């Protein structure tokens, strides 16, 4: 992935 | 038998839900809390094939008069969900299961919007939240917006770099924070890699964050968000609410009525020049961080909101 | 470079895909086939912030006149890995997706079957907006209540019930799956009650506002055209107007008293099993509209 921090908890519905 | 003329959609362990609770409640309502999460093994949904036909635990909802959406808890990855034991052991199944309880509580949520609940973020306002279709939106209306590039090629963001000069990228849709473009991203050992999903690049403001929170087309304030570059050991975030011209507040309710909310905390940010571009509207923003370090009641005016949906 | 005008969503490899571009062919157009399964690892697409700097493999496309959504992968292993980056990679892929088809639609693009329908199709809402609004449908009872359950047998007299999301077959209920124990496995798996229709299947075809052909179905399945009246003609194109769909295939059933009810309308129809079988002629009508839209 281009955006390494991807995965690893700033969820979908969060905000 | 239980006052359903307000219903908070989420988990009375969300925080937001409970201060929203703890809101109403001190405003002498007491809200029906729908948990989605509780859907199979302890509760109970019935629908017919008429509308007003919606009975969640027995009693009939046909009709609230106000809803504040926190979740529906849609995927497993979702904010308030713990899935990562049944996401583990067998994930085509626990997403199917997701999906099939996502049906049937939107289309309880949808019958209401369409009894004339209003709904507090209904979430039709999915469609225009999409982001790179969000900002062309916006800019279309006259809102201004980063100079930005959504792609997977990486000759585009190349020359979108050269065109613009300082970048950062952050995801399409969410779940990463922003970095600014550096040298490194642009090697094609780092590049390459944007075939397997697309980013998005944005021309690198400079100025400062502003959350400005809308409630039926009104600006409850405009928050400043400024970083402490003092000590490099402890950088904290200092939040203050500010003033805003006429002019910014009506580009806020502009946009807030064009994305399709009742409640939205914009997220804007100025250039060097000082001026604001929209970053996003939120469709289910938070406000007890903001509310604490600012100093402002966001939860109140939502409150008095969806109380006053029930004497409309 | 392409003509833009008319563009096809969905892989090549997929037979109504293959219909519609030979369908068009033979009248005068090329429709731009946008692979979308190749999206993230073999094509290119990139979305500036106006609206109409969408490009594609280079070449821009920013508003064509008409647009047959068709469809927009093997991942056990990544599921495996590392669930919560696979599903947002796949969220990102998707988002960029749907914003193309969203920015084509707002700026004018008749897009066939527009994605925000989904809304709509949401089937335990679609049956009751489509109540709501006078058309008719059977009655049903969407739940995980095994008391409801015993209470709407009991009003309807003789149900079936098939799955909250669908691919499975109908399946008539019996009073030996109302027993405590069978039916107790109800509370965990809800699903969807109705009234049985003893009458026969059509699939009513609409495109534009008109009733292309109605055909009735009865791997031996019969399939021959039928005449509708005019009333449920125009309860057809009130439907499908009312979902929000420019082409559909309603599935419709007759009751015991000869009167269609209206089970679903589907956002991307087949017509390639339909039309050989029944000798009618779908594919047509919708390269028809395609091609109309660009005039
Ligand atoms: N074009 C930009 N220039 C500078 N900073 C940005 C830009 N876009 C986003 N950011 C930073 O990213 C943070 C959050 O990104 P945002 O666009 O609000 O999406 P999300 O909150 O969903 O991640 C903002 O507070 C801002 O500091
Ligand atoms: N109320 C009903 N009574 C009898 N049969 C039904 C009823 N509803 C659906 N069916 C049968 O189920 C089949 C498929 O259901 P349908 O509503 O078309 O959904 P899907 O095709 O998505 O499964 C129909 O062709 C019909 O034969
Ligand atoms: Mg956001
Ligand atoms: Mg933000
Ligand atoms: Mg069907
Ligand atoms: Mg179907």
């Amino acid at each position: 992935l281009f955006i390494e921090d991807l995965g690893k908890t700033l969820a979908i519905g969060e905000e | 038998n239980l006052d359903t003329s307000i219903v908070v959609v989420g988990s009375p362990d969300d925080l937001h839900v409970q201060s929203v609770t703890e809101g109403l409640r001190a405003r002498g309502h007491e809200p029906y809390v729908f948990d989605t999460q509780r859907f199979p093994e302890e509760m109970t949904v019935s629908l017919g094939e008429q509308g007003a036909s919606i009975f969640v635990d027995g009693q009939q909802i046909a009709r609230p008069a106000a809803v504040y959406l926190r979740s529906l808890y849609q995927s497993p990855g979702a904010y308030g969900v713990d899935a990562d034991k049944a996401m583990q052991d067998n994930w085509r199944r626990t997403l199917l299961a997701f999906r099939e309880r996502s049906t049937l509580m939107s289309a309880v949520l949808l019958r209401w919007e369409e009894a004339g609940t209003a709904v507090y973020n209904s979430p039709r306002a999915s469609a225009n939240i999409t982001k790179p279709f969000q900002l062309a939106l916006l800019r279309d209306a006259g809102l201004p917006v980063p100079r930005s590039l959504w792609t997977n090629d990486p000759e585009a963001v190349r020359r979108f770099h050269a065109e613009v000069g300082d970048c950062i990228y952050k995801p399409v849709a969410g779940g990463a924070r922003t970095r600014k473009l550096e040298a490194k991203d642009l090697e094609a050992d780092r590049i390459e890699r944007l075939s397997a999903a697309p980013v998005c690049f944005q021309e690198l403001l400079t100025g400062d964050d502003v959350r400005v929170y809308v409630i039926d087309d009104q600006v409850i304030c405009a928050l400043r968000i400024v970083t402490d570059e003092i000590d490099f050991r402890q950088a904290e975030e200092r939040i203050e609410a500010i003033e805003i011209s006429d002019e910014v507040k009506d580009q806020c309710v502009r946009a807030a009525k064009l994305v399709g909310l009742r409640y939205t905390g914009m997220d804007i940010k100025a250039g060097a020049d000082g001026n604001y571009r929209v970053l996003e509207l939120n469709a289910s923003a938070m406000f007890r961080g903001f509310e604490g370090r600012a100093n402002v009641d966001i939860c109140g005016p939502l409150c008095d909101a969806l109380i006053a949906q029930t004497k409309r």
